[PDB]
């Protein structure tokens, strides 16, 4: 039954729900009607996170280009407010990719778009000092733009980059996953979109709200910052949902744990940049595939312990 | 079991449906 | 000769509900639709705004109703003196539809504490006259037109001098004149019309913020080349907060001296939205239906093949 | 298998020259709503500075049929360089002769193809040089910083991404000599077609009072008078780069042309109204015929075939 | 290493009386007469059918919003009240009840004389028209119409006597659907009348007792805040009219709207499929029969054609 | 030989948590009118008192999630025992925030699946308890009693009928570890499902100014203020009594879940009635199934099996 | 032809239609779609009763679980008036399922329903001595309540139980049988409802009118009296048909018989009973004799003499 | 006897469907 | 014309 | 009779 | 797994 | 020709 797939579909599929599974990453390209020249990047990461006891931790794993995911802690029982700031944690390999300044980001690459977005948490304590829960949920967060008039000499408005459906990190989501902290956890995120489409390589920006604006007239909950130019950035925002991730950890707990990620991406190289030696045509459409795609997505639960990842 | 186990199984009921 | 290298070598019950919300309306019990069967399976929120309104039009006047897919906005009107059209000292006002502030709140920065993207499936508009038949006298005209929202970019001379981008309005010349393409009747006939997508797919789109005038403050009209202005009152009332991949529509009713013009308005509206798990609408979702694509054809066929309008009398 | 629109976009996609008139109708998509077709031609012959490099640019530009730009032999464009445009016949009858009157008539566009030729017309004894081409995906994007007003802002301007491709030669790419000619097409780079806006007021990449540094561009793009020439968009296409080098004391001469097939969406008040029409429906054979075809192509051909 | 504990104890076309069924409830006035005989369900006892039919004469104020309810009240047409212009009714509102013939013959003279000859009741179907009678030159308005789900419950509150005790009396929930328009509704001129009906809003067909004493609501000694309601319901002296029961019915709720200067006059008719049960010491004993036994496919097609009907129509398709 | 909607109703009556989305559309049942779905989550921490007996109602009672109280260790609830609601989120929107406000957005009711889910936190060096669940049949009916006022007359009241079986553990019941969880449904009692009506005014059971031994219920149930929570209704459905027993010196932590398939009637003025759509039409092979998985499943099972 | 027929269905027609046709075990349970834990409780009845001369004794068998009949006595030639009142006469065991307090009915069961009602009267008498005939009819008796209000300080408004159906006693039903004494009279009762429900337990209830509630504020024909409550009471009213039956003696008579009943009913025990032991599920959906049930129920008669029982 | 009655009618309706 | 409108869904069903 | 036209159109095509 | 008992109830029925 | 290079593509991807 299995056979009325080609291979191209089959390994899409797999670089799309199941990366663990395999010793090397199965893919060569989405399979719908775009047939130009890619470049295929799997970006995976291997970073081992400890919590600190008496507070709540957030990961966001957000669609944002050479960056893993985003975190911030608050008080235990709490929930992020105006003064929390989420600091990102870089891919191996960012500077290799989009240059050491904010205005050389596109030098190398000029689109993307997005094919797979998997993470995973392995506990590495004891049985006898642990405490606490993990809790799951997804957001539909998007980029989008905010207007305000400014007083100068002359007068003038303004327009400026926001994020809107930030408000759904205040308060857990009727569709979630919770169990023991010492379970561990698997989750997977999809496309929320009819069809994959390319995203423009955005320039200039290092913090949201940007400099010289003041938070409450973007209308943002609270603040995503990256530092210095040198060493990250934000460079676009893909079309797929942001896996929010709180962890809690009661006085006296010990907890620590491995974190994972894996991503399938696909670029759109320059004549002049390295890149374009590794290049290939992406692969042709495949109907079943992309059927089998959506019914799987929508079958899967939020999701697993990570003994069945 | 394993995910992929899963995935095969909900892939092939699907195939089986149709 | 140099070296050449490297070269290449039967419809479900979902698709008749959405045709049902799409087309026919006001004729069940029930308003059936419940999503648009697309490839999209997400969790989605539906909701069908329907407003009752009566109007009484000024005797020797004109006035433009447009109907364009704004959310929680139910048309915008304007009145010219008679045999006139919409000059650069024109604004045009929205009624909102019930339960605006409850969606979008009463600031124009908390737009997006429910929902964050929505995108259309419906929208119509009817006309009914309560007027005996002596005392009216007029007629009635329809036209769509094809507005979109995008960006104008000038020079400021600040010190230091820079640069700016704001929002603008593409498309709203069609206002100016009738169209070739229109449905002209008495006024005692109603009217009955409604509208289709103009984009080869259905795509969310965003929500935008802080947008209260077309032009914005401290923005003239000559710089951003429209013709004439949309304002939208209080912020704690009424607001912008998106544009969707829909066609306007444009009304012009026309009352000579010495006319009694009275009708009811009504317009409906089949949408869908994305709430945040935040919000309290998140308990009222489900999922999309799946794909059809014999329902998207004939979507596609009954949309080719309708009229513009047709009389109240087969609404 | 084929319906005749979409043998007619196939033609108007591939083989413009080989037939008497234009066939291309419409774009055979799920999209059935009024549109208005254009067919742009341009025919000028050109003579080439001798000592000279020379670089011509092909960008999805309405009423633009490309750029021009020159520097001295051996090099390749700097931060001094400016290109200039060149137009097809009948611009301001469409787009005005205004900044802020561009979307006067039309309000939405959408590319089909767009083609190139080079035909040399010297003889066997003045004639030196050669002709290169590749291609670029150029697009356009936006860019943010501070600006140091009283009270301090941001600012938010347009710019151009992917615009170092033509400082150098990609490895798929077309050489060969100046008498030889040259014969090159795009093809659509995104998976369906979708209509793009009508931008205003935009006369010169990057705009007045602002910096080439604070961009990133590698070069500046001009168009000129208000009155003449803009830019009102750029299509989903991608951006064909040709390079003409002749050595001092050598004639070189040719005739330049080029191809469009392009769609709109009229204005009810517009005067284009009258000659519009409906898209043709869905033609799934034509689709995939225009992918495999588009896929299967060289880079350039020479002008004898 | 703890031991589990153990568990235990671990585990076709339709018939004659089906078609009347569907006339009696659908399209009352397109026979010569009432075809409908019973309820084709699985109840087979003894029933007694009447068939209630009202020819009523009534002029609208203009300047007024004039409301007309059609509640399953036996024995009760319906309930109308009038308000100023552009506006809803509000607690200052009371409707007044106008009954069907021979209401004394059936339900006796007195409060507590309510279940002297039946028992129960219930429904079956139910409908309304109006019919404009001014002609074209004096008239101007619309019509209105939705429904609501009105149904009777029970309110309890703390009574200060001494010593104290507390109070259960009857109360109607659902009634602050009438104070808007709903939107699912039909809407159109004067001049062109409406029809329209309601139906079952349950599962199944259930018998429902006689209430006796029951002549306001709230009734004497209590408040209107303190039960809730938006409005006032009166009917009147025992003696002409009063409240017997309600049934599993949707309400119908018609507002008319008229300028000032308008002279609106029609007539409204009033239909009713209802079934009874007798007392076998009472004269309506020797009319009554045995109602008819299921059908199924009467059902569903009952079923789908209430669900595929509009809200209304004018009176041109009654 | 399921409809969709058939097998949407058996997801939200028999597997919650084993799906992305809740994929429930309503009862394929005879009714086909207008309703509005609403699916109620309650995620809380929660953790019980060392060397104290917790007990878990998990009654019919929209807007409330369950009622908790606490008896010394070996003793079950007392007359003098009173038990406190936690509400869902979100009641104040629905219920409003006065005793004789609880109709203004929807008129009745009628349930189609709750069950609750516990799962333990604690470590392997702490936990110390055990878990046992049992169900109760409870109605709510009247009672007469006279009253010696001046004239004297007679009183009738509201009354919980069948809340003796909380006073002992029957023979069908499920326990174990505390280590282990808990999971467990409901199912409806009646044949047919029927649409209730919404009562008003209801805010303790017995009544103020009513003595407990006249009504004859064993205890007091008491929901606070009215502008927090309080008493809509009752549905038709059993009621799930969960026992907790904690030795002193020991620390248990877990997370309480529930979940309820619920259908309403809607009012035409309520914001509510934009969300709404039309009840599936009949479907008999998915109500035989229903009642066939309802009869032939087990009280409970442990969390790892969920 | 009954082999299309569940064991369930042939016993709950024979428990429904024919209990003295069998030596035990008539039947065990509603096959309906309701598979609960239900009790089924069967009672049985043994009284002699003598009818004295000139007098007219009436006596109805109404739904009222834990009660066999209700009896009163008239001068012959009469009916009852509103000075008649009416008394019990219990099955063996009402206190021990029932309690012994006003308001402990409901410590045992919750909940009821009815699924059969018979009764027979075979004379004792010599056939030099009878004289007298015997009538019997059903009315449709239910259970509601009625409204009045009530002066006091401040005024208030009262709600209590009232029957409503009662005035069908005052005269005899068309349809009726009527024969000698000495022949007897065997009847049956048939639910009332298109399907079986529940019904609720009732608490507090002696009298009906009850204490300081006077007659005729009530709208009741007559009065029913339960006595003492340490030994009957009113627990509820199911959905079934009153039986009515006359037995007229004129003077110089001498009359004797002895009268039995039957039932068949369904109770929901509590998990604190001892009764809840002996539960059950109740039997699965059986359409067949659920049709057979309603036809056999309309094709019979309304009595037949006691030799045909 | 009755339950022959019973029987008999039983058989009789069962006879004709 | 009510009673064909109702033989009408009959007919199509 | 609105929704009778639609029908028209989708049975003619089909 | 609960699901899996749903199912294999279902077959068995 | 270019036209006939298209038309090749098409027969063999036909």
């Amino acid at each position: 039954a299995l056979t009325r797939l080609s291979q191209p579909g089959l390994a899409f599929l797999k670089c799309a729900f199941a990366p663990p599974d395999f010793n090397t990453d199965p893919g060569k390209g989405i399979p719908d009607r775009f047939e130009g020249k890619v470049v295929s990047r799997k970006d995976v990461l291997n970073q081992s996170i400890s919590f600190t006891a008496g507070q709540d931790t957030f990961i966001l794993i957000a669609p944002t280009p050479g960056v893993a995911y985003w975190s911030a802690s608050v008080p235990a029982g709490t929930f992020p407010t105006s003064a929390t700031t989420f600091n990102p944690v870089n891919y191996p390999g960012f500077t290799s990719m989009f240059g050491t300044t904010s205005t050389s980001r596109s030098d190398q690459v000029s689109s993307f778009r997005y094919a797979s977005m998997n993470v995973g948490i392995y506990p590495t304590s004891n049985l006898m000092q642990f405490a606490g829960s993990i809790t799951v949920w997804k957001c539909p967060v998007k980029l989008s733009t905010v207007q305000f008039p400014v007083a100068t000499d002359p007068a003038t408005s303004s327009l400026v980059h926001t994020l809107v459906g930030l408000d759904g990190v205040l308060a857990v989501g009727p569709d979630n996953f919770s169990e023991s902290f010492i379970k561990g956890v698997f989750s997977q995120s999809a496309c929320n979109e009819p069809d994959f489409e390319f995203n423009d390589i955005l320039e200039g920006i290092q913090t949201l709200p940007p400099a010289n604006v003041s938070l409450g007239s973007t209308g943002q909950p609270f603040t995503m910052d990256s530092g210095a130019e040198a060493t990250s950035g934000v460079v676009g925002w893909g079309n797929m949902d942001t896996i929010v991730i709180r962890v809690s950890a009661p006085e006296g707990a010990v907890n620590s744990a491995i974190l994972k990620a894996w991503s399938c991406i696909e670029y759109r190289p320059n004549p002049n940049a390295m890149l374009y030696q590794f290049g290939h045509d992406s692969p042709p459409l495949d109907e079943v595939a992309l059927q089998e795609y959506r019914t799987v997505a929508r079958s899967l639960p939020v999701a697993v312990i990570a003994a069945q990842n | 079991a394993s995910m992929w186990e899963r995935v095969k199984s909900i892939i092939k009921s699907s195939l089986a449906a149709a």
